[PDB]
RNA sequence: UUAGCUAGUAGGUGGGGUAACGGCUCACCUAGGCGACGAUCCCUAGCUGGUCUGAGAGGAUGACCAGCCACACUGGAACU
RNA sequence: UACCCGCAGAAGAAGCACCGGCUAACUCCGUGCCAGCAGCCGCGGUAAUACGGAGGGUGCAAGCGUUAAUCGGAAUUACUGGGCGUAAAGCGCACGCAGGCGGUUUGUUAAGUCAGAUGUGAAAUCCCCGGGCUCAACCUGGGAACUGCAUCUGAUACUGG
C-alpha cells in the first residue's frame, strides 16, 4: 500500500528527471509541502504549486543544468520500517558538503547545514546530490 | 578506620608511592577513597618529588582520618620548604 | 533481510569446525602406536607412505604421518603427535613429532634438520 | 643482534654504494659493485612490486646497521608522529647516536661510530651514553671523550669526513672533537635515492 | 610527462582443429598526473604486442577527473560488472593506501591522498573500469553551484 | 520533587493491589528499529479505585508485600 | 527437536519475627501471580573495568592489575 | 646493588627457516611415480630451480621454525555492508489471529525524538603533551577520553496516544 507518502514523492520526482518530465504531479500533504520548499530553497528544483482544496495536488517543476537533470541522487533515509533520529553533532553531511540532508527538527523541515546552525537534531527525512 | 597512607606504585628498585583516603582493612594498592598526593624518594630533587592536597587531606583529618607514620613526615616536610 | 525478520531472528554467526580435534585445542598430543604400516595414496600419486595408528592420552585413536627418510617406530612406541594433513592420504589429519619421546629423528638429515629432530652434525 | 658478514655483498645486492667502507678507496676497486653477490650475480632480477618495495626497506636498513625489530619499531613511531611518516622515519635514523657520531667525522663508518659508542668513547652533554640507537636531540652536543681523543681512528676519521659533503644540520669543531645537532635534518637535507615512500608501503599492506 | 603503467598481462587461450592458440592481454592505464586517465586492453600473440596494442589504446579513450589539490572531491562508489568500488579523500601526507589495479589508477591520475578499497570481484579490467567511471561521475563544487544557481558558499 | 511513572491497569482483581503495565518504545541496540517494551509493576491501590483499562500515575515506595514497591499515586484516566 | 508454569503460589487482614521493609513466618480471607516482549524446563557460564583484533561497526575474550560476588575436603547447622 | 675507575686480550659469545608460483632467493649431483615433499595449486617414470646432499643465494637473528589458538583479510550472517528467473535460496495455493506497517486535516498530549543544565560514568588501561631511569622496554605529572546512564527544565517538525 500507499505506506510512504514522502518515498513516493521522492521516487516521483527521480523517476520523473530520469524520463525528462518537465514537472512532477503528486497528492499534496504539509510534510511533501515542507520538503518541496527545502528543494526549492536550496536549487534542486524550480517553483512548486498546490492545486485544489479538498483534494491537494503537489506540482513541482524539475530543473536540468545542460544535458542533465539537477537531482543525481535523491534517496529516502528514515522510513516506516526504520526511523533514523540523529542529534546535532551526528547530523549526516551528503557529499561531503556538496549536497543535502532534508532533517525534520523541533523547528521544522530544513537541511542539515541549518539544522546544524539552530543547534538541533531530529529525523533524516533524506539525502539530495 | 579511614586512613591516609602510601600504595606502593612505580617499578622493581625504583618505588612511586600514591597517597591514598581509605579504608585501613583493604590492601595497600587495593581500594581507596581518594587519590591525595604523590611521593618519589627517587625524585631528582630538580622538579617535583612530592605533592600533597593539603585542603583535602585536612578535610579528612577533620573527619576523623587517621595518618600513616611517613605521610606524617611528609606533611611536616611540605610544611617546611613551603 | 527484513530489518524485523533480524529483529526476530539475528544473523548467526557459523562455528568454526576443527581440522585437527583429537588435538583439543593442545600444540601436541602424547600417545601410543597401535599399529605401524604403510598405505598408498590418492590420484595422482603412487607410494608406500609411512603412517601409524596412534591412541591418544584423551582416548582419540587417529592416523599419523611418520615424515622423512626411514624411522625406528613399531607397536607400542610412544610418540608426539602435532597438527597437519597428509593432502594425498585421506584421513591423515596429524603428523608425528620426528625426534621427540621414542620417535628418532632422520638420519643424516643437513638441510631443515629442526622439520625432522636432526641435531646439528659435530664439525 | 648486529650484522656482522661481508660489507660489500649488501651495497652489490642493492646496487648502490651503502657506505659501509672508510671511503678511501673507490667502491670498484674493492668489489664488481655493478653485479649481485654469488652463482648467480650477472643475472638480470625481473623484480616484483613486492621485490622493489622489500629491496628499498633492506637498502635503507643496511645503511643504518639497524635490524628488522628496532626498524619495525621506527615505522609504528614515525606513523604514530604527527606529519610525513617516510619523513619521520628517515629523521628517527638520522637522529641515532651511532649515526651523529658518523656524519660529525669521528667514525669512519656507521660501524666504526657504533664501536665508538659501545666502547663508551662517546659523550652526549658531558654525560658518557653507550646505546647505538640513542635519540640525539636538538642542541645536544656529542663529544669524544678526553681519554679517546688520543685515538689514530678518530683523527682519520674526521680527515675522510673533509671528503664528505658537510651536513647543514651538524656544527663540528674538528680540533675539539665536539659537535652540536643543531636541528633535526630536513627531507631536503638527506639523499634523493632514497625512496622512503616504498618503506611506507611494505608496512602498511 | 604521460605516467603509463601495466596492471596485468594474463594467458588466453582458443581452440582450433590442431590444439590451444595461445594469446596475451595487457591491460595498461595512462595519464597526465593532473586529473586526466585512460585505460587501454590490448591483445596480441606475443607479450610485448599486446602491451604496446593496450597503451596505444590508452593515449587515446582518456578523460577527464576533477581533482581537490592532491586529493577527491567526497566518498565516491564505481561499480563495473562483478567490481563494486570505493574511494575516500583523506588527508594530506597518507598517499595512495589501494590495491595494485585501484592504485595505477589512482597513481597515473594524480590523486597523492587516497582510501580505496575493491569489494566482490577483484578481476583487474572491472575493478580499473569501476574505478575510473567513479572519478569520472566525481563532482566539483563549481558544478553543484553551477546546476543549484547558487554560488559557491556551499559552506 | 516527585519521580512518577505512567501506564494502563491490566489486572485490578487482587485486593488493594493492581497491575500496571508501562509501555515505550526502545531503539534496537543492533537494527536501530524501534520496539514497544513493557514493563509490568504489582502496585498499591488501597479502597481500589483503579479499574481494568484506567490509565494510573505511580510512584515508587518501601516494599509492601514480595512483588510490590510501588504505590497509586492518582488515576489520569477512566473507563474506555 | 522445551508451551505452558505456580499452594506460601499472588494479594489482603491480624499475631509473631528482623538491625531494618517484606509471605520473612503463621492463622484466617480473597483467587490470584507469571508466560510467546519467551515463563517453565534443558544446556552452558562467575560479572565488570578492561584485553586482543578491526578504519569503523563489529568479532573474540574476562591470566597477570583493580572493583563486585561466590567458595574453603563433600552435605547440613548454628555458636561467639 | 646502581654507577665510577683500573687490568689483560679479539680475546669467551651465531644460529634457524627458506630459495616451483603465491613469495624475497638457482645451479650441479644423486634418485627415477621409488625414496620422499606438500599452507594452497601441485612436485617425483633420465635436464627434477619442488625429493635428498652440495655450492651459491634470500629472509630473520639469541633466536628461528613447526604445531595449537583469537580476530583480520571474509561485503563469506552483509546494522554500517549481501542475496533468492537460469548459480544456494519464493512456502503448491489461499484465508487469516497475534505482530509489523499504514492516506489526508485540525486540535490536544509530550511516550519516542530533539535541545540545554546538573549529577554520576572508581583508579589503572588506551590516547595527547610533558617528566624520570645512559636509551628503550619500564616508571610517572597533567590533560583528553570514558561515544553511557539518570534527573530536572524546555522545543513540538516527524512517529506514537
Ligand atoms: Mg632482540
Ligand atoms: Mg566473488
Ligand atoms: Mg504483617
Ligand atoms: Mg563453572
Ligand atoms: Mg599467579
Ligand atoms: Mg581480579
Ligand atoms: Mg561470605
Ligand atoms: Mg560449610
Ligand atoms: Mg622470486
Ligand atoms: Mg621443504
Ligand atoms: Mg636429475
Ligand atoms: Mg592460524
Ligand atoms: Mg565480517
Ligand atoms: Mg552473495
Ligand atoms: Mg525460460
Ligand atoms: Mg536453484
Ligand atoms: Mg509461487
Ligand atoms: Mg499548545
Ligand atoms: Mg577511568
Ligand atoms: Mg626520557
Ligand atoms: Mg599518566
Ligand atoms: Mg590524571
Ligand atoms: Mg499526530
Amino acid at each position: 500500500s500507499m505506506q510512504d507518502p514522502i518515498a513516493d514523492m521522492l521516487t516521483r520526482i527521480r523517476n520523473g528527471q530520469a524520463a525528462n518530465k518537465a514537472a512532477v504531479t503528486m497528492p499534496s500533504s504539509k510534510l511533501k509541502v515542507a520538503i518541496a520548499n527545502v528543494l526549492k530553497e536550496e536549487g534542486f528544483i524550480e517553483d512548486f504549486k498546490v492545486e485544489g482544496d479538498t483534494k491537494p495536488e503537489l506540482e513541482l517543476t524539475l530543473k536540468y543544468f545542460q544535458g542533465k537533470a539537477v537531482v543525481e541522487s535523491i534517496q529516502r533515509v528514515s522510513r516506516p520500517g526504520l526511523r533514523i533520529y540523529k542529534r546535532k553533532d551526528e547530523l549526516p553531511k551528503v557529499m561531503a558538503g556538496l549536497g543535502i540532508a532534508v532533517v525534520s527538527t523541533s523547528k521544522g523541515v530544513m537541511t542539515d547545514r541549518a539544522a546544524r546552525q539552530a543547534g538541533l537534531g531530529g529525523e533524516i527525512i533524506c539525502y539530495v546530490a | 578506620m579511614v586512613t591516609i597512607r602510601l600504595a606502593r606504585h612505580g617499578a622493581k628498585k625504583r618505588p612511586f608511592y600514591q597517597v591514598v583516603v581509605a579504608d585501613s582493612r583493604n590492601a595497600r594498592n587495593g581500594r581507596f577513597i581518594e587519590r591525595v598526593g604523590f611521593f618519589n624518594p627517587i625524585a631528582s630533587e630538580k622538579e617535583e618529588g612530592t605533592r600533597l592536597d593539603l585542603d583535602r587531606i585536612a578535610h579528612w583529618v577533620g573527619q576523623g582520618a587517621t595518618i600513616s607514620d611517613r605521610v606524617a613526615a611528609l606533611i611536616k616536610e611540605v610544611n617546611k620548604a613551603a | 533481510a527484513t530489518v524485523n525478520q533480524l529483529v526476530r531472528k539475528p544473523r548467526a554467526r557459523k562455528v568454526a569446525k576443527s581440522n585437527v580435534p583429537a588435538l583439543e585445542a593442545c600444540p601436541q598430543k602424547r600417545g601410543v602406536c597401535t599399529r605401524v604400516y604403510t598405505t598408498t595414496p590418492k590420484k595422482p600419486n603412487s607410494a608406500l607412505r609411512k603412517v601409524c595408528r596412534v591412541r591418544l592420552t584423551n582416548g582419540f585413536e587417529v592416523t599419523s604421518y611418520i615424515g622423512g627418510e626411514g624411522h625406528n617406530l613399531q607397536e607400542h612406541s610412544v610418540i608426539l603427535i602435532r597438527g597437519g594433513r597428509v593432502k594425498d592420504l585421506p584421513g591423515v589429519r596429524y603428523h608425528t613429532v620426528r625426534g621427540a619421546l621414542d620417535c628418532s629423528g632422520v638420519k643424516d638429515r643437513k638441510q631443515a634438520r629442526s622439520k625432522y629432530g636432526v641435531k646439528r652434525p659435530k664439525a | 643482534a648486529r650484522y656482522l658478514g661481508p660489507k660489500l655483498k649488501l651495497s652489490r645486492r642493492e646496487g648502490t654504494d651503502l657506505f659501509l667502507k672508510s671511503g678511501v678507496r673507490a667502491i670498484d676497486t674493492k668489489c664488481k659493485i655493478e653485479q649481485a653477490p654469488g652463482q648467480h650475480g650477472a643475472r638480470k632480477p625481473r623484480l616484483s612490486d613486492y621485490g622493489v618495495q622489500l629491496r628499498e626497506k633492506q637498502k635503507v636498513r643496511r645503511i643504518y646497521g639497524v635490524l628488522e625489530r628496532q626498524f619495525r619499531n621506527y615505522y609504528k613511531e614515525a606513523a604514530r608522529l604527527k606529519g610525513n611518516t617516510g619523513e619521520n622515519l628517515l629523521a628517527l635514523l638520522e637522529g641515532r647516536l651511532d649515526n651523529v657520531v658518523y656524519r660529525m667525522g669521528f667514525g669512519a663508518t656507521r660501524a666504526e661510530a657504533r664501536q665508538l659508542v659501545s666502547h663508551k668513547a662517546i659523550m652526549v652533554n658531558g654525560r658518557v651514553v653507550n646505546i647505538a640507537s640513542y635519540q640525539v636531540s636538538p642542541n645536544d652536543v656529542v663529544s669524544i671523550r678526553e681519554k679517546a681523543k688520543k685515538q689514530s681512528r678518530v683523527k682519520a676519521a674526521l680527515e675522510l669526513a673533509e671528503q664528505r659533503e658537510k651536513p647543514t644540520w651538524l656544527e663540528v669543531d674538528a680540533g675539539k672533537m665536539e659537535g652540536t645537532f643543531k636541528r633535526k635534518p630536513e627531507r631536503s637535507d638527506l639523499s634523493a635515492d632514497i625512496n622512503e615512500h616504498l618503506i611506507v608501503e611494505l608496512y602498511s599492506k | 610527462e604521460l605516467q603509463e603503467k601495466l596492471i596485468a598481462v594474463n594467458r588466453v587461450s582458443k581452440t582450433v582443429k590442431g590444439g590451444r592458440i595461445f594469446s596475451f592481454t595487457a591491460l595498461t592505464v595512462v595519464g597526465d598526473g593532473n586529473g586526466r586517465v585512460g585505460f587501454g586492453y590490448g591483445k596480441a600473440r606475443e607479450v610485448p604486442a599486446a602491451i604496446q596494442k593496450a597503451m596505444e589504446k590508452a593515449r587515446r579513450n582518456m578523460i577527464n577527473v576533477a581533482l581537490n589539490n592532491g586529493t577527491l572531491q567526497h566518498p565516491v562508489k564505481g561499480v563495473h560488472t562483478g567490481s563494486r568500488v570505493f574511494m575516500q579523500p583523506a588527508s594530506e601526507g597518507t598517499g595512495i593506501i589501494a590495491g595494485g589495479a585501484m592504485r595505477a589508477v589512482l597513481e597515473v591520475a594524480g590523486v597523492h591522498n587516497v582510501l580505496a578499497k575493491a569489494y566482490g570481484s577483484t578481476n583487474p579490467i572491472n575493478v580499473v573500469r569501476a574505478t575510473i567511471d567513479g572519478l569520472e561521475n566525481m563532482n566539483s563544487p563549481e558544478m553543484v553551484a553551477a546546476k543549484r544557481g547558487k554560488s559557491v558558499e556551499e559552506i | 520533587k516527585i519521580r512518577t511513572l505512567q501506564g494502563r491497569v491490566v489486572s485490578d482483581k487482587m485486593e488493594k493491589s493492581i497491575v500496571v503495565a508501562i509501555e515505550r518504545f526502545v531503539k534496537h541496540p543492533i537494527y536501530g528499529k524501534f520496539i514497544k517494551r513493557t514493563t509490568k509493576l504489582h502496585v498499591h491501590d488501597e479502597n481500589n479505585e483503579c479499574g481494568i483499562g484506567d490509565v494510573v500515575e505511580i510512584r515508587e515506595c518501601r516494599p509492601l508485600s514480595k512483588t510490590k514497591s510501588w504505590t497509586l499515586v492518582r488515576v489520569v484516566e477512566k473507563a474506555v
